[PDB]
RNA sequence: UAAACGCUGAAAGCAUCUAAGUGUGAAACUAUCUCAAAGAUUAAUCUUCCCAUUUCGCAAGAAAGUAAGAGCCGUCAAAGA
RNA sequence: ACCUCGAUGUCGACUCAUCUCAUCCUCGAGCUGAAGCAGGUUCGAAGGGUUCGGCUGUUCGCCGAUUAAAGAGAUACGUGAGUUGGGUUCAAACCGUCGUGAGACAGGUUGGUCCCUAUCUAUUGUGCCCGUAGGAAGAUUGAAGAGUGUUGCUUCUAGUA
RNA sequence: UACUAAGUGGAAAAGGAUGUGAAAGUGCUAAAACAGCAAGGAUGUUGGCUUAGAAGCAGCCAUCGUUUAAAGAGUGCGUAA
C-alpha cells in the first residue's frame, strides 16, 4: 500500500501530561532530513520502492565506490543507505522529514534493532520454568527441559528442527506497532513518539505507516500549565 | 421428451444468430446470450419458424445435453419474449423494503442496516411495503436475486414470519 | 496484590476480624487482585455478636493494598494494610458502615453503596 | 439430517437421489432426510 | 484429487498443492519434478535435470542458443 | 473450500443443488502480520569503484609491473564465551 | 514366548513438550417432542486454549471454589548419561497370621548410598576455508521456511423479536 | 475387440443405492403407451356397535351395496369428532 517511512536515531524516553488527564511515556527520535537516493519502479524492475540516504558525513569518513556513487547521483555523502517497500510518490534528490510525511497523532510502527544480550540460557529466552529449588534437588537447577521426543526404533529418537534452548538473545530486528506519533519539533528535527522504542540511545530508527491501522489518527493534544510565579 | 420438443418460434421479432459457440437472441427485450461448451455432441438446425436439435451418438451425456439445451434455449426465448418474473411476500411485525437507486435496502430485525447491491439488467419493484417483484429477462439471475434477498429471513415454521415466496406453503407447528 | 490464600482485615461491621482469600473471582489462573476486583473468601477470625458466622464461605471485594497501584496520571495510591468488605450478590455492601478510607477505583466498577458508605475516598 | 450406513424411503414420498457421487433421500418431512448410502 | 506434498525438516511442515492449484500458481515447478522424478538416483541425475529449462510463457531469454524446435518432445 | 444451503436445468416431458454453466459457505487451507533467507551449487538482480604495462615467448605462459579493497597490530563497546 | 539375563533402570511427581481425533470450549450447519432463554442428537472442523486446592506415594478417586472449557489417547503405560526417591523390592525392628522350627505373607508400620568430564549423530547459537569463473564495496527481489492465531464481562441495539 | 470413471486398479465385512454394460422372458402402445397438465373423483350415510365423539381416515361388526366413466366404509393430512 501507500508506505511512508523515515529514518532516526533514538535519544532516549522521557514523559508527558497530555488533556483528558494521561501520562503518556514517551520515546524522542533525533530524525534528520532524509533524501531520497533512488526510485524504483514497478514496471521496470517488477517491484516499486523507495531508497532514502541519511546519517550525514564528511567524504574522508566514506569509502572509494560509495562516494563515487554520491558524487554519480549528485547526492549528499551519507553513510547510512537504506529502502523501504511500497514507497512511491516522491522525486529522486529530494529532502523528506517527517513533517511531510505523517500527521500530529496518526498510527506509526517502528522497526529497530534489539539490544544485544549475548548467550542466555533457556529461561532467559524461551520464558521456561526453572526446576524446585528446595525438599532435595540436583546439579541442573535452571534446567532447560527434557527434549525427549521418542525413546526407541519406532519413535522418533532425535532432537526436533527448531527446539527451545539456549543461545544468542538480542541485536535482533524487532517492530513494534500502533504507535501513536505525539509531538514534532522543526527547530530541533525531533519526533516524540508514544511507547517504548527497541534498541540502545543512539542506535537507528525506522518509522513506518502502521499496516494495521493505515489511516487511522486517534487525536492527542498537550496540556497548557495554569500555574502562576509566587504571588 | 425435451431434446425432440417442438421450440415453435414466430419470426415477428426473434432472431437466432447461431455462431460456433455463441448464441445470441434478441426479441422486444434485451438481447441474451449463451455459451456453446467446445465438442457439443448436437447439431442445431434452423428452418422456417422451428429450430430442431439433433445429435450424433446414444451417449448418456448427449442425451443430458440435447434435453438441456432444447430447455436453455426455450427459456431463453421466453424472457426475451416476455421475461420473467418472481413474487416475494416479505411479511413480519416490522418487516419493510424499498428500493433507493441501485441498491435495495430492507429493514427486518437487525441493528445494522441492510442494504443489497441489483445487478444489471434486473428491475426490483415495490408496489406494497410487504410485496416485492423481481422482473428479468434471465430465469437463474432473477431466482438468484429471490433467494439472496429471502436468505436474510428465512420463513420459520412457528409464526408466518420471514421473506416467504408467493403461493408458497410452509408446515406449521404449536410452541405452546 | 492480594492473591490466593491472604488473610486480610474487613472494614465493615460485620463481626470477621481476619478474612482469608480463596479464589481470584474473574478468569482462569488469575494472579493477582488490585483494587475493585471481586473474591471469594472464607471467614477465620469472626465474633460472637456478627452477623457471619465463622467458616462461612462468602463473596467480597478489595478496598486497600498494601502493594498499591498507580492510576493512568501517575499518582500511585499506596495504602499500609490490605483490606477488603463483604458485599452481596447485588454488589450492595453487607455491612452498614465502612471504617477507614477506600480508594476510587470501586467508582469505576459500580460499587457506588461503598462509595457513599465510606467516610472519605481516596 | 440423519447419517446412516444405509438409507431407505421412510414414506411413500421419499426419493433417493444421488449428488455428488453420494446417494441421499429428500423428501417432504425434513425428519427423514438421509446420507452416507 | 491429485495432490503434491513437500515436508519441510520441521514438525507439519507438510504443504499440499492441488493439481488445479499447481497447473496456476507454480507450473513450472510441477514439470521440473515430474521430470527429475523419472531420472534414477545419482550424482549425474544433478545435471541431468539442470539441462531442462521449464518457462511458464511463450517467452525465454534461451533464444541466443539457436534451439532447434520438435514437437512433442 | 469441508459440512450445509442454493439458482437455472435434463438423463428420467414431472421432480431434481449437478452431469454442462453459475453461486453462498468455518478459528481448518493459501496469502495479508513479524522474523530470517541467493551454499536457492537451479549459487539470482541492480548500482558504484579499481585493473587495462615493459621485455622474453607462450598465452586464463613467464621475469619484473601495475589499483579499489581486505587483513595483521593498537584504542574500544550500540557488540561480545 | 520371537528380541534382550557378558544388564532394555521399573510407579508416581517436576521440567519440556510433540502427535492423533473417537471435539471439552471457541467456529459453521441439518433435525428436534426447537415459542424466547437454555438445551438434546448428528455432520464439518485439531488453529489456539483446556485452573487452583484439601486427603492419599499415588495414577485413579471423592470433595471445595472458579472457568468458555476444566477433552479421550499415543509417544519404552514419552522424558533418572535431565531432577526427586514419597511407593515397590536389600540388609535392621515390631504387630496380626502360618509353621514344632530356622523362617514366611499383592498383610501393616519406622528407618535406609540414585555414578559418568559427550566421540558420532540430532538440536540451539557462533565462526574459519572455499565456491558463486576479474576483484572489491554497497542495495535488493524471494525459491524453500519459521513465529503468533485463546477468550471473557458490561453498556447500547432492546425489555425490542 | 469390449468394460471401468472409481485413481477403482493400488486392502477389507454385515447392509444400502434409478452407476453402467450384457443376456433371457413377460404387459401396454400410432384403436395411442408412461410421466406430467385439465376435469370429475358419488349416493344411501355421517351404515352400525363402539367411544365424552369418530360417522370416508380411534378399536371395531365387518371390512357393504347401487348410479356410474370413475369412485375406496377411502389416500393421507387434518377436524374433539
Ligand atoms: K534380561
Ligand atoms: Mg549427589
Ligand atoms: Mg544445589
Ligand atoms: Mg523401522
Ligand atoms: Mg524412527
Ligand atoms: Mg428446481
Ligand atoms: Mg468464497
Ligand atoms: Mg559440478
Ligand atoms: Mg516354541
Ligand atoms: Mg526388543
Ligand atoms: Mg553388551
Ligand atoms: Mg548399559
Ligand atoms: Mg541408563
Ligand atoms: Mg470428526
Ligand atoms: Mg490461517
Ligand atoms: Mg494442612
Ligand atoms: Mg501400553
Ligand atoms: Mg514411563
Ligand atoms: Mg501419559
Ligand atoms: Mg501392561
Ligand atoms: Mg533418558
Ligand atoms: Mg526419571
Ligand atoms: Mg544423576
Ligand atoms: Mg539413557
Ligand atoms: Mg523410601
Ligand atoms: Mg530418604
Ligand atoms: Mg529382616
Ligand atoms: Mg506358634
Ligand atoms: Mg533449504
Ligand atoms: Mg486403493
Ligand atoms: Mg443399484
Ligand atoms: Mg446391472
Ligand atoms: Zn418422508
Amino acid at each position: 500500500m501507500e508506505i511512508r517511512g523515515i529514518f532516526g536515531v533514538k535519544v532516549g524516553m522521557s514523559q508527558v501530561f497530555t488533556t483528558n488527564n494521561e501520562r503518556l511515556p514517551i520515546t524522542v527520535i533525533y530524525c534528520e532530513p532524509n533524501q531520497v537516493a533512488g526510485v524504483k519502479t514497478e514496471a521496470k524492475d517488477k517491484y516499486s520502492a523507495t531508497l532514502l540516504s541519511f546519517d550525514t558525513v564528511e567524504n574522508k569518513k566514506l569509502n572509494k565506490p560509495q562516494q563515487g556513487f554520491f558524487e554519480k547521483n549528485n547526492l549528499k555523502p551519507t553513510k547510512h543507505l537504506q529502502e523501504i517497500r511500497n514507497m512511491t510518490g516522491f522525486e529522486m534528490g529530494q529532502q523528506i522529514t517527517p513533517q511531510n510525511l505523517f500527521q500530529v497523532g496518526e498510527y506509526v510502527d517502528v522497526s529497530a534493532i534489539s539490544k544485544g544480550r549475548g548467550f542466555t540460557g533457556a529461561i532467559k529466552r524461551w520464558n521456561f520454568k526453572i526446576g524446585p529449588l528446595g525438599h532435595g534437588a540436583g546439579y541442573p537447577h535452571r534446567f532447560q527441559g527434557s527434549v525427549q521426543a521418542g525413546r526407541g526404533g519406532a519413535s522418533a529418537q532425535r532432537v526436533f528442527k527448531g527446539k527451545k534452548m539456549s543461545g544468542h538473545y538480542g541485536h535482533e530486528k524487532v517492530t513494534v506497532q500502533n504507535l501513536r506519533i505525539v509531538g514534532f519539533d522543526e527547530a530541533n528535527m525531533l519526533v516524540l513518539v508514544s511507547g517504548a522504542i527497541a534498541g540502545p540511545e543512539g542506535g537507528v530508527v525506522l518509522i513506518r505507516t502502521a499496516k494495521k491501522k493505515p489511516g487511522v489518527v486517534k487525536p492527542i493534544e498537550l496540556a497548557v500549565q495554569t500555574e502562576k510565579a509566587p504571588e | 421428451k425435451i431434446g425432440n420438443r417442438t421450440i415453435t418460434l414466430d419470426p415477428a421479432k426473434v432472431n437466432l444468430n447461431f455462431q460456433k459457440d455463441h448464441i445470441a437472441v434478441k426479441g422486444p427485450l434485451g438481447q441474451i446470450e449463451l455459451k456453446l461448451p467446445p465438442n457439443l455432441p448436437l447439431k442445431f438446425e434452423l428452418k422456417d419458424n422451428n429450430l430442431q436439435i439433433t445429435r450424433n451418438n446414444e451417449l448418456k451425456q448427449s442425451k443430458i445435453f440435447h434435453g438441456t439445451y432444447n430447455a436453455l434455449i426455450t427459456n431463453a426465448i421466453i424472457g426475451v419474449t416476455q421475461g420473467f418474473e418472481k413474487k416475494l411476500r416479505l411479511v413480519g411485525v416490522g418487516y419493510r423494503a424499498n428500493v433507493e437507486g441501485e441498491t435495495l435496502n430492507l429493514q427486518l430485525g437487525y441493528s445494522h442496516p441492510i442494504k443489497e447491491k441489483i445487478p444489471k439488467g434486473l428491475t426490483v419493484k415495490v408496489e406494497k411495503n410487504t410485496e416485492i417483484t423481481i422482473s428479468g429477462i434471465s430465469k437463474e439471475l432473477v431466482g438468484q436475486f429471490a433467494t439472496e434477498v429471502r436468505k436474510w429471513r428465512k420463513p420459520e415454521p412457528y409464526k408466518g414470519k420471514g421473506v416467504l415466496y408467493f403461493d408458497e406453503v410452509i408446515v406449521r407447528k404449536a410452541g405452546k | 496484590m492480594v492473591s490466593f490464600m491472604t488473610r486480610l482485615n474487613v472494614a465493615d461491621n460485620t463481626g470477621a476480624k481476619q478474612v482469608g482469600i480463596i479464589k481470584v473471582l474473574g478468569s482462569t489462573r488469575k494472579r493477582y487482585a488490585f483494587l475493585g476486583d471481586v473474591v471469594v473468601v472464607s471467614v477465620k477470625d469472626a465474633i460472637p455478636s456478627g452477623m457471619v458466622k465463622k467458616g462461612q464461605v462468602l463473596r467480597a471485594v478489595i478496598v486497600r493494598t498494601k502493594k498499591g497501584q498507580q492510576r493512568k496520571d501517575g499518582t500511585h495510591l499506596k495504602f499500609d494494610d490490605n483490606a477488603c468488605v463483604l458485599i452481596k450478590e447485588d454488589k450492595s455492601p453487607r455491612g452498614t458502615r465502612i471504617f477507614g478510607p477506600v480508594a476510587r477505583e470501586l467508582r469505576e466498577r459500580g460499587y457506588n453503596k461503598i462509595l457513599s458508605l465510606a467516610v472519605e475516598v481516596v | 439430517m440423519k447419517v446412516r450406513a444405509s438409507v431407505k424411503p421412510i414414506c411413500k414420498d421419499c426419493k433417493i437421489i444421488k449428488r455428488h457421487q453420494i446417494v441421499r433421500v429428500i423428501c417432504k418431512t425434513q425428519k427423514h432426510k438421509q446420507r452416507q448410502g | 484429487n491429485e495432490f503434491w506434498y513437500h515436508h519441510s525438516q520441521y514438525i507439519g511442515g507438510i504443504k499440499k498443492v492441488s493439481g488445479r492449484d499447481m497447473l496456476k500458481k507454480q507450473s513450472d515447478k510441477l514439470v521440473y519434478n515430474a521430470v527429475k522424478g523419472m531420472l534414477p538416483d545419482n550424482r549425474l541425475s544433478r545435471r541431468w535435470i539442470t539441462k531442462v529449462h521449464v518457462f511458464k510463457g511463450d517467452k525465454h531469454n534461451m533464444e541466443a542458443q539457436k534451439p532447434t524446435t520438435l514437437n512433442w518432445s
